[PDB]
């Protein structure tokens, strides 16, 4: 009951698992059963990250890298110093993200809201699971996963991308990039329009939604509306995440080779060649 | 995770595949 | 490329942006503190002092001659809520003493909104029955919805649809008027109403189907429809009344039946 | 301010501090010129 | 059974709304209006009307000129063959002048003159479009947030096309006009300058693009989940706090311990979106002009990994 | 005939005409600068 | 002691405890499978 | 003791139990398939 | 000393204490498993 | 026949016609300038 | 001085202090484990 | 001259002036630092 | 002097001061640890 | 010069001034540390 | 606080704690200087 | 504030602490100049 209106909303119920067992708050944070699971998994994952780092060549936070086992090890559980730490941290991260989704669902139920936020975050959880669980399983080795390091997973991204020639020629990658760019443009437009509506110039009063409609019809000839903009932004962000997961999952499992050669299909269409 | 050990997988890749 | 020693232009730009971003985060927190602050104690309700980095209060120049808003001056909620803590701790939930839907607790809670209706840019009431709108009609290929049966959360037929309320600014249906068995007319949010018999896939499907065309409201039961908050003036709904109706229907997803508040197990 | 006399008072303060600031800057620039001139 | 606020079930149709009157001297809206039923499923079905002042006319004419120049150069590159045009469209490109020309404004038309002309007309069109968004905001008494957000993207665009080539004195550093060609330019730009991953401003721009995706996902999901309480009517919630604003704040306060307001969230979104292109333009401008090898620069600042930190040979071998 | 001004506002027509003239003139001057024969700034 | 049931409900505690026991048992079994000494499937 | 069914819904309990049993059985079968000793499909 | 229970409720305190104890115990056991000296499973 | 102006508004028709004619003339001049036989600016 | 409790709530102060102490102690122990001079698990 | 105070608020003008002066001074100092002739920290 | 407490809340001022002091102390300690001259953990 | 306190809140002015002084002095100390001439930690 | 008496009490406590903190820091800095001076 | 008297008192306190701060900085700069001059 910190916020001036918070107290009346802090009621029992809305939990999926646990009921009244963990139905309480700790400061601003609601816990629930999935909050307990999130706390355990996330704290264990962080502690194991730092335990594996202490066994590594450096404690520099830039250069800390918890690496997966070698490809020759296949899909077996490796020794902790030889990639097992990475596997345990991956399991902890999966559990933590799933528990975060379920805690968001419980909090949505407590406030009389639908499950839009848990589903939206579950899209990103699916992207991560595709990156570090599904793709290594399909490829046959845990060594295909990206390392747990701030700058070494960028090295993983670079090397995996260049293993296919130029990763820019992946068409699902093109679609995901288009969704990302359109999302950022849409977010700029939506934030700017709302702020300009509530922060007028020239000493005028706060505007109505008719003013936003008029502004975007004078600008580009069309206005999507107040509900439509949030629908479109959610669609764009979720599509960006989902198509990122799809684009990475098919490279190395379904498509092997240079993505540049794929576009030789276009030149062979009998309509123009 | 599979039912094998990492050492067994590495030995199989080296000897049974990369050595013969 | 070095400015002095190992300092270079790129490093200087990065450090400048890092400082700017810290300042921007502080500014964004200041902006986020404008509603609901200062904080208060969970039990005693004692108000916390206030941030050292806060500035001046924000004043909104309202249209239609409604004055200034000043969100920092919004009256704090009453400390005495119609509930009792499940256990005596700062983090325990409140169990409502009576009817949460009537008293406004948890998902059924409402805010003290303005007691006058929202207006269009020219001063007309924004949310009005579709007859009072300015030549606004339902899409001819869309469901008419007038006279359709209404299903409640307990699968009972509470009544029928007698009127449609539309937003004159956004050109959207906001409320459906439902006449119940007892004859009382109540407003139900369109966002809690599922329209059946108008599926896009079913239209695409090459079938001849006599699906029942009705409106389902699974938020509240048929009896609860008799306790929907009423309007002070016909044909007009205020912001406070809108909040009342929306809170009453939204709280039903937890409070319509006891099982809705229980874990799956 | 609206009243002119307040405008004269604000102007007096502003010009006094501006002259002091410019004098400090001029002393610094003269010292730099004596140290390492940028014209020649 | 439960409405999820994804598609509009029943649409409301009426006479087209021509907009609030302008507060300045405007010529008058071109009353070309339409109605799209399928756009009304997601948002608003009304198309139009449009405003075409001096700025809109200039922008449309100069952008048409630039696009015509690029397309006619594509047709010439295809040998005027429609089939070759279709076959090689992705590979057609209007390329910048070679390094032997420096940053000279006088290049033969087929060697880069058309490229310079198209860049000039495109820049004129983009700048007049920015001026048009500024004047459209001014005509309604609204704020200038959208003009500044557009100015950030224009800053990145101008750094890519004109400012950086001007500072290096090399037209050949500019981005070619082509689908696959500008991707090739991106890849080559990363390759010649070490590795753009280690540009700290490229990393910052990635941070802000990712965060904008995150922010839009969270904000759209929150607003749609708050449709039961009028969450999408954000202007009224900002100027008169309802239960939707309270629930939206409390959800994120209970999730992560802190929250924004219905206005503050849009400031967060605006700043993330703007900072993406701001940091991107800053990072591109200093590449080559200030730093020529970003991996060396990262090595000097103790954040460049080696093989003893992580060896990517296995990941490469798996992907072959 | 003057009757053309019964269907087109003179202000809009003049604005569009002068915008088109500006694009045409800039294009022609740029093309002339692109050729060594007509470039009047590179050499004496 | 039995008084622990005055502050925690048996129905929810049983579910939470069994979930934790399941995860712990799976972790221990997988750890055993990763060692050549105790792996019971790869070799005879 | 049938007391359990007074506090746990039989339908939810059965669904959860069968989901868990399915996941466990699939995991064990896949683990057995992964090993050369117990794989029953690759070799005669 | 008993007055600590005047400021912290037993339920949340016990939950947090056991979460922390679980995290710490798993961390220490994993760290011991990662070292050759204290690995009790790999060798006889 | 003049009756074509009963079905077509001449403001829109004139605007579209003048835009299309400008595009066509620019395209033809560009094609001619692109050929060595008809280029009139490269050489004397 | 005891008067510090008129401005700082003991419950919030103790929880903030112990979270900080935990993080600092874990940081120090992890730093010591990294060095071979102070590592107490790798060698006898 | 004093009439300038009838057109610009003193607080806003002073704040903007000092922000601009700070930015200009920092820019000039950094530019001087980057030069070899005027760097005052590299060498004696 | 004491009048500073007529304008600054002691709780907020103390919290901000201690946050800044913590940041400063950890920064200085890490800087000293990163130098071979003042590192007190690697060598004997 | 006391009249400035008629235009600026003392708490906000003091907080902003102290933040600016902290940032500037950290910048100067960091710049000095980055020069071999003035570095006081790396060497004796 | 609002009253001068509580403000003076707060200042007295703050000054005592600050003096103790500075004394401890001075002892530590003197030990570090006797160990490894940073000037010379 | 509003009353000129408390504004003068605030200016007195600010000037005193500013003078102390500047004197400390001046001593530090004199020591640094005697140690390692930057103009010469
Ligand atoms: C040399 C490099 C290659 C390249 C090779 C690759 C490869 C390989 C990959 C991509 C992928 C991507 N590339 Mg690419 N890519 C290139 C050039 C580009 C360019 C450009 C302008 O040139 C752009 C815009 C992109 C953009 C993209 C995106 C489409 C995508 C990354 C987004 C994503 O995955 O979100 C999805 C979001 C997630 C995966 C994150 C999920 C978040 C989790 C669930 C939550 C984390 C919680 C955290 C621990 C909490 C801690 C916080 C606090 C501590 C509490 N690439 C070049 C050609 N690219 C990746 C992709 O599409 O796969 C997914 C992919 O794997
Ligand atoms: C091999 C590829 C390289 C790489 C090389 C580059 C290069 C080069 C650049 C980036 C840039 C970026 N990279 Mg990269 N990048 C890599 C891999 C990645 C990965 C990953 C693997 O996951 C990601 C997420 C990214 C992400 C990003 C973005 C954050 C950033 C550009 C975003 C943007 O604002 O949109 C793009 C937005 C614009 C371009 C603004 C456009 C606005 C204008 C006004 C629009 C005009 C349109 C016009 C009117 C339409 C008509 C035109 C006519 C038809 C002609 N890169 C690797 C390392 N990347 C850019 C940057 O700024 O970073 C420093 C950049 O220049
Ligand atoms: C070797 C070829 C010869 C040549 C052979 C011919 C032949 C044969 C013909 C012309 C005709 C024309 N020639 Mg010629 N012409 C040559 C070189 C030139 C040069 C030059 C820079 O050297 C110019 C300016 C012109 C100009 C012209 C026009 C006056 C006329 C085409 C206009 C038209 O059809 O209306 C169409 C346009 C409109 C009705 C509206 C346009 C008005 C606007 C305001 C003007 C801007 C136009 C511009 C293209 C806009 C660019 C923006 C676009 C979006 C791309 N010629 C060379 C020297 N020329 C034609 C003619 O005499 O009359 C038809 C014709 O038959
Ligand atoms: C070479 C180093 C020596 C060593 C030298 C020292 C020295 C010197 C000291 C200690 C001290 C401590 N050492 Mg020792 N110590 C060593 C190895 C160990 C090992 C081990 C590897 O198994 C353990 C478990 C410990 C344990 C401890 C603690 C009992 C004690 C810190 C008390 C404390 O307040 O914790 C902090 C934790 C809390 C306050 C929270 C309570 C913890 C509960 C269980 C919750 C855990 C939180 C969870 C794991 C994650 C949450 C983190 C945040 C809250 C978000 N040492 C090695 C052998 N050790 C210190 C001491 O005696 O202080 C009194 C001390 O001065
Ligand atoms: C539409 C897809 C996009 C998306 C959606 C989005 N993100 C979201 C949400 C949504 C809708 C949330 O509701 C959720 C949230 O609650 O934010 C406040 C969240 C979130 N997005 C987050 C991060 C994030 N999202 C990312 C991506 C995306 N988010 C997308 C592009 C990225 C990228 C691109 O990498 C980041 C880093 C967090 C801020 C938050 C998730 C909070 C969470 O998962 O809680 C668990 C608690 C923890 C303490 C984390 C677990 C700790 C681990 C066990 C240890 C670390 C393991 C990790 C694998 C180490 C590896 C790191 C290295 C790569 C450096
Ligand atoms: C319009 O409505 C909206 C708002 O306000 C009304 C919003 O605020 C928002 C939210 C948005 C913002 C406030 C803007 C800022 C957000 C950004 C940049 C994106 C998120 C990124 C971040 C880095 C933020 C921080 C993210 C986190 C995951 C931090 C989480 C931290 C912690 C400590 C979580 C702890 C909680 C748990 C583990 C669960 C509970 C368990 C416990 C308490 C443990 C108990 C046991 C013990 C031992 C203590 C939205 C989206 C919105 O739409
Ligand atoms: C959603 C995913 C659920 C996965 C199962 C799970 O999340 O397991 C839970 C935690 O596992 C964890 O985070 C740790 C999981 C580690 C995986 C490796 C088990 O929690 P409980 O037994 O209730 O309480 C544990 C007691 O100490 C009380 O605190
Ligand atoms: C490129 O960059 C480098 C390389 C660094 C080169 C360039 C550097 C540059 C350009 C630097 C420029 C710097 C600069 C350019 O102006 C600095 C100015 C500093 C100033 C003006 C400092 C002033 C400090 C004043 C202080 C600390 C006052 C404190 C007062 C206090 C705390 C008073 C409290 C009070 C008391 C007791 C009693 C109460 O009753 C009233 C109250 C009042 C509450
Ligand atoms: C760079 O980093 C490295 C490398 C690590 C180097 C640097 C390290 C640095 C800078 C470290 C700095 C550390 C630091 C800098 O101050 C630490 C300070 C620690 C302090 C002040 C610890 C204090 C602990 C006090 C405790 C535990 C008190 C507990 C009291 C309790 C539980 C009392 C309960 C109670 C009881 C019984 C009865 C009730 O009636 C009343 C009530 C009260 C409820
Ligand atoms: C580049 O960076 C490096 C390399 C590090 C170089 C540069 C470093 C730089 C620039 C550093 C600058 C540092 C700096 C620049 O000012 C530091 C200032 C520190 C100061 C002012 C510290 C002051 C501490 C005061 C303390 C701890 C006071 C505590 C008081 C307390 C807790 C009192 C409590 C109370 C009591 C008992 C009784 C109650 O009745 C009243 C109440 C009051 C509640
Ligand atoms: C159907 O056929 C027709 C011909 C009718 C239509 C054809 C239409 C087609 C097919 C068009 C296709 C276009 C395509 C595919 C374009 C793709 C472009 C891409 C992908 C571009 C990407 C990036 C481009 C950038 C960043 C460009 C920036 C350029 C700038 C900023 C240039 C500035 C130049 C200036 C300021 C001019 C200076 C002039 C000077 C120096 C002389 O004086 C100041
Ligand atoms: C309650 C349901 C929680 C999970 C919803 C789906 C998450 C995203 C799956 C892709
Ligand atoms: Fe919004």
């Amino acid at each position: 009951a910190l916020l001036s209106f918070e107290r009346k909303y802090r009621v029992r119920g809305g939990t999926l698992i646990g009921g009244d067992l963990f139905d309480f708050w700790v400061g601003p944070f609601y816990v629930g059963f999935f909050g307990v699971t999130t706390a355990i998994s996330a704290l264990l994952g962080t502690a194991l990250i730092f335990a594996a780092a202490a066994q590594g060549p450096t404690l520099n936070p830039w250069l800390i890298s918890i690496n997966p086992p070698s490809i020759e090890a296949g899909l077996a559980f490796a020794p902790l110093s030889e990639g097992g730490y990475w596997q345990v941290i991956t399991a902890c991260a999966v559990v933590a993200f799933s528990s975060w989704v379920l805690r968001q669902a419980e909090i949505s139920r407590k406030l009389g809201m639908s499950y839009h936020v848990p589903i939206a975050f579950g899209v990103a959880v699916f992207a991560y699971v595709t990156l570090n669980v599904i793709r290594p399983l399909w490829m046959g080795a845990w060594g295909n996963g990206f390392p747990y390091g701030i700058w070494t997973h960028l090295d993983w991204v670079s090397n995996v991308g260049y293993a296919f020639g130029n990763f820019h020629y992946n068409p699902v990658h093109m679609l995901a990039i288009t969704f990302f760019f359109t999302n950022c443009l849409a977010l700029a437009l939506h934030g700017g329009l709302v702020l300009s509506a509530v922060n007028p110039t020239g000493g005028t009063d706060v505007k109505t939604p008719e003013y936003e409609d008029t502004y975007f019809r004078d600008f580009i000839g069309y206005s999507v509306g107040t509900l439509g903009i949030h629908r479109v932004g959610l669609f764009l962000a979720l599509n960006a995440g989902f198509w990122s997961a799809i684009c990475i999952v098919i490279s190395g499992t379904l498509y092997v080779g240079s993505w540049i050669e794929f576009w030789d299909f276009w030149k062979k269409i009998p309509i123009w060649s | 995770c599979s039912g094998n050990t990492a050492s067994g997988n590495i030995a199989a890749e080296q000897a049974a595949q990369e050595a013969a | 490329a070095y400015i002095v020693g190992t300092f270079d232009v790129a490093e200087l730009a990065f450090l400048l942006f890092f400082g700017f971003f810290i300042a921007l985060v502080f500014y964004l927190n200041r902006e986020s503190r404008r509603e609901g602050y200062p904080l208060e104690d969970e039990q005693t309700g004692k108000i916390h002092p206030g941030s050292l980095f806060d500035g001046d209060k924000k004043a909104f120049q309202l249209p239609h001659g409604r004055g200034t808003y000043v969100p920092e001056n919004v009256a704090r909620d009453d400390i005495n809520v119609p509930g009792v803590r499940s256990f005596r701790s700062a983090g325990a939930p409140w169990v409502p003493t009576g009817d949460p839907m009537k008293d406004g607790m948890g998902p059924a809670a409402w805010a003290n909104r303005s007691k006058y209706p929202d207006l269009t840019f020219d001063g007309r009431p924004r949310i009005v029955p579709i007859a009072q709108s300015h030549e606004l009609i339902i899409a001819p290929n869309d469901p008419q919805l007038i006279g359709w049966p209404v299903m409640a959360a307990d699968k009972k037929m509470v009544g029928k649809v007698s009127d449609i309320w539309v937003d004159q600014a956004e050109h959207m249906i906001r409320y459906l008027e439902v006449e119940t068995t007892t004859g009382k007319k109540v407003l139900a949010p369109m966002m809690v109403a599922s329209v059946h018999g108008n599926s896009l896939i079913d239209a695409l499907l090459p079938i001849v189907e006599d699906k029942p065309k009705f409106v389902e409201i699974d938020a509240i039961t048929a009896a609860q429809f008799e306790d929907v908050p009423a309007l002070e003036t016909p044909g007009i709904i205020t912001r406070y009344e809108e909040d009342r109706v929306q809170a009453y229907f939204g709280g039903g997803y937890m409070y319509a039946m006891p099982e809705r508040a229980e874990p799956w197990l | 301010y609206l009243t002119p006399e307040e405008a004269q008072e604000i102007h007096k303060g502003f010009m006094g501090t501006f002259v002091l600031y410019v004098a400090i800057a001029l002393v610094a620039h003269a010292l730099m010129w004596a140290y390492k001139p940028w014209f020649g | 059974a439960t409405y999820q606020n994804i598609f509009t079930q029943v649409q409301v149709t009426g006479p087209p709304e021509m907009g609030v009157p302008h507060l300045d001297g405007s010529e008058g809206r071109v009353e070309l209006t339409g109605h799209n039923y399928w756009l009304g499923k997601i948002g608003q079905a009304q198309i139009g009307p449009i405003y075409l002042g001096l700025l809109g006319t200039i922008s449309l004419t100069f952008g048409a000129a630039a696009i015509m120049i690029i397309g006619l150069n594509f047709w010439a590159q295809a040998g005027w063959s429609p089939q070759t045009f279709m076959r090689e469209f992705f590979w057609l490109s209007l390329d910048p002048p070679g390094p032997e020309y420096g940053f000279s404004p006088f290049v033969p038309l087929n060697e880069g003159g058309w490229f310079i002309m198209a860049g000039a007309f495109l820049t004129i069109a983009v700048l007049t479009w920015w001026a048009r968004t500024y004047t459209r905001a001014k005509a309604l008494g609204m704020g200038m947030h959208i003009p500044w957000a557009f100015a950030s993207a224009i800053w990145l665009f101008l750094v890519l096309g004109f400012i950086r080539p001007m500072l290096l004195g090399d037209w050949s550093e500019a981005v070619p006009y082509g689908i696959f060609s500008h991707l090739d330019w991106t890849n080559n730009f990363s390759l010649r300058y070490g590795n753009l991953f280690y540009n700290p401003f490229h990393a910052l721009s990635i941070v802000f693009l990712y965060g904008s995706a995150v922010l839009f996902a969270m904000h759209g999901a929150t607003i749609l989940a708050l449709g039961r309480y009028g969450g999408e009517r954000e202007i009224e919630q900002i100027t008169d706090r309802g239960t939707a604003a309270e629930r939206g704040a409390l959800f994120w306060r209970w999730v992560m311990g802190f929250n924004a307001t219905f206005e503050s969230i849009h400031r967060w979104a605006w700043w993330f979106a703007v900072l993406t292109t701001l940091t991107g333009g800053i990072g591109i401008l200093i590449t080559g002009t200030v730093v020529d090898n970003w991996y060396l620069w990262a090595q000097e600042h103790y954040y460049a990994p080696e093989t003893f930190n992580y060896d990517p040979s296995g990941a490469i071998a798996g992907s072959t | 005939m003057w009757r053309i001004w019964f269907y087109f506002d003179i202000r809009r027509a003049l604005v569009a005409l002068h915008v088109g003239l500006a694009v045409l003139a800039f294009t022609i001057h740029f093309i002339l600068l692109s050729t060594d024969r007509y470039n009047w700034l590179e050499r004496a």
